[PDB]
């Protein structure tokens, strides 16, 4: 398992309608991604 | 069987299905763990519970329903299940 | 000022103050999940103080 | 009274404080009866009463010299006013105060007196052995003509204990010194530290301490001292109360230790017009403060179990009082700002905490750097 | 067969009264202490050493203030540790010392005042 870490301080910008809500093995709400999602950090 | 065991619990052990007023987190935990460990939630109740995790969404929903927040909180404490027949005190 | 101190290596901010923008407004803990909410009260950490070292003392002396 | 003394000077920083009374080694004055004694001979068990102390001895105070030494170690300037004999022990005490950089220019020597020695005669009144004082010790025999008016002029806080009230000579000298100090603009700090005789009865002690109580701008008492002075049985009953059927709130269900904060209406009998700050200390755990404008409590802590073999609570109250004076002399806004007052009282809490980690009062007094480090370690950064 | 580890004896108020009333040949040193008092441990060790030094030329006793609180208050005890040096001559007056005084100070008092 590889962890993507934020490379800058900023504001996360992505559309939540392209991802499917799930529940992590740690009990947290999360979004499952099956596409080539693009996430914007406004640093 | 699971019809006489419930009756025996009620009679001999005081069981009753009292309403559990849950927070959005506990409600989401109950509704979402019924599907799987890490799966795309499909049951509409689980999707709604996921949406209710943010109180802003709940405020927008209740604004759409045109009711204030106070009695929506009071709406939580409603007795679920069937109601007993009314009393005819003769 | 800038664009010359950066060229020559003279002391200058890493980010130009003029070419700098704020980070707008983020979630207010009312449109956020429970696991991403800032705790109401500050939490004791045992890492709340910055570790002393030689570099900090020498940098403060050189700034003086 | 009539004129001034010496030569006026701008005076160096930090502002000087004066500690008035007897200079003694150790000698905790507050003594009561405890119901959990250890072995009468095996003193290696007596450390168990240092981590499970009697409530009156949770943060014991001592002689004013302890407060002076602690105040100097915390970065302040202090002077001691009192008398010692001209023998070896008096010179040893003065040397101890000098090595701690406490000003001993206010110390008066008596060549004909034995330091810390009292002449008594033993009598057998009504079938019980008793004693009466023949010649008071030199620490109780400071005269108003032996005062040091330069010290009383420079000092910004005048500190004394109720042990001087057990001696008439020291009582008269104390009141003359208070007059001189108030003339020059100093503040009067009454640190009660009731000795063994003054726990006999409430009304007698109230009458004995009323004048000095009314002559004080700052007063520090322990929880036990305050409750003895107001009503011991009422608060004892209040602590023992338990609801019969259900608690009135969720927090009452936890059976936590009682940290009752006295209302200013309850403090009203002991309040007067010149009182700027009253501090009630439940050891280092709680610091209840009362001002004419506001009141509150500073939550503290303690851990003597972190070092079970070196912990000793002697001198902790002296460290708390010294920290209070250290922050008062350099932060005048404490008397008027509540947030600043609590932030500065956390410093005294830390100073009292460190002082419990060492055997010996003088030996274990913390420095300003260590106290500030512990304060920043214990509290979250927003409470600094 | 096994020697006792402590030579300083603990006495009651009544026993101390009887000791003071009776004929005394050597100086009597009375110690007031409490087990909850931190300084009393060092005083206890110092008085054990003093008792070792003065084998039969002095009498060292101790009174617990948690058992004789009223007796201690009557004897003009204002704190702990407190020592009373009682001379064998009834005409002379006893000496009360307050604080953790040095062992040499105790020796001087016993030699030149009792």
């Amino acid at each position: 398992a590889e962890h993507v870490r934020a490379p800058y301080n900023g504001k996360i910008k992505f559309n939540e309608d392209l991802v499917h809500p799930t529940r992590t093995r740690h009990g947290h709400p999360a979004f499952l991604c099956y596409i080539d999602l693009s996430v914007i950090i406004e640093s | 069987t699971e019809d006489e065991a419930r009756r025996r619990n009620w009679i001999e052990r005081g069981w009753a299905p009292w309403e559990e007023i849950l927070t959005p987190e506990a409600d989401f935990a109950r509704k979402s763990l019924n599907e799987g460990e890490e799966v795309p939630l499909q049951s509409p109740e689980a999707i709604e519970a996921f949406k209710m995790l943010r109180p802003s969404y709940r405020k927008k929903k209740i604004k759409e329903m045109g009711i204030t927040e106070d009695e929506w909180y009071a709406k939580q404490f409603e007795i679920r299940g069937d109601k007993p027949p009314p009393l005819d005190t003769s | 000022g800038f664009e010359l101190d950066k060229k020559l290596g003279r002391p200058h901010p890493f980010i130009d103050p003029t070419k700098k923008k704020q980070i707008e407004t983020t979630l207010t803990s009312d449109e956020s999940w429970w696991n991403w909410r800032k705790p109401e009260k500050e939490q004791w950490s045992r890492w709340q103080r910055r570790r002393p070292d030689v570099e900090t003392v020498f940098l403060k002396a050189m700034a003086e | 009274v009539d004129y001034d003394d010496g030569i006026d000077f701008p005076y160096d920083d930090p502002p000087l404080v004066c500690c008035f009374g007897a200079v003694q080694k150790e000698f905790v004055p507050v003594v009561r009866v405890h119901d959990n004694p250890m072995h009468p001979d095996i003193y290696s068990q007596w450390k168990m009463l240092q981590w499970d102390p009697p409530e009156f001895g949770r943060a014991p105070g001592g002689p004013p010299s302890n407060v002076a030494i602690s105040h100097v170690r915390l970065g302040g300037r202090a002077a001691f006013m009192g008398k010692v004999g001209g023998d070896d022990y008096g010179e040893e005490l003065v040397l101890m105060m000098n090595k701690e950089r406490v000003q001993t220019r206010g110390v008066k020597f008596d060549e004909g007196a034995s330091t810390a020695c009292t002449r008594v005669k033993i009598k057998f009144e009504d079938g019980k052995m008793k004693a009466e004082t023949v010649k008071e010790p030199p620490e109780d025999s400071l005269l108003a003509s032996e005062l040091n008016l330069a010290v009383l002029k420079e000092a910004r806080i005048f500190h004394f204990n109720s042990e001087v009230l057990t001696s008439p000579t020291m009582e008269s000298t104390l009141f003359k010194a208070i007059q001189w100090s108030k003339k020059f603009g100093g503040l009067i700090f009454f640190d009660l530290n009731l000795p063994l005789p003054l726990w006999r009865s409430r009304n007698e002690t109230r009458k004995l301490i009323k004048k000095s109580w009314d002559e004080a701008n700052i007063i520090e008492v322990s929880q036990q001292e305050l409750e003895f002075l107001l009503d011991e049985e009422y608060y004892e009953r209040r602590r023992n109360y338990t609801p019969q059927y259900f608690a009135e709130d969720f927090e009452q269900t936890k059976n936590r230790r009682d940290y009752y904060h006295y209302t200013p209406e309850e403090i009203k009998p002991l309040w007067h017009d010149d009182l700027k700050l009253l501090v009630v200390t439940d050891g280092t755990l709680r610091l209840h403060y009362y001002t004419p404008k506001f009141d509150g409590v500073v939550v503290g802590t303690e851990d003597v179990l972190i070092t079970p073999f070196t912990c000793d609570r002697t001198g902790s109250g002296d460290a708390v009082v010294a920290g209070i004076m250290r922050k008062l002399t350099t932060c005048p806004e404490m008397f008027e700002d509540q947030d600043v007052l609590e932030r500065q009282l956390r410093f005294a809490v830390a100073a009292g905490i460190i002082s419990q980690w060492t055997i010996g009062a003088v030996r274990g007094f913390p420095t300003e750097s260590a106290t500030q480090n512990l304060k920043e370690q214990v509290y979250v950064p927003s409470m600094w | 067969f096994v020697r006792e580890d402590y030579l300083v004896r603990k006495l009651s108020a009544q026993e101390l009264q009887d000791l003071v009333k009776g004929e005394r040949k050597v100086p009597l040193i009375v110690d007031f202490y409490a087990t909850w008092c931190g300084p009393c441990i060092l005083m206890a060790q110092e008085l054990e050493m003093l008792a070792v030094e003065y084998e039969s030329n002095a009498m060292i006793v101790k009174v617990d203030t948690d058992d004789e609180y009223e007796f201690a208050r009557d004897m003009q005890v204002r704190g702990l540790p407190t020592l009373f040096f009682i001379s064998p001559d009834p005409s002379k007056d006893a000496i009360r010392t307050e604080g953790l005084i040095p062992l040499q100070m105790m020796r001087d008092i016993i030699d030149n005042d009792m």
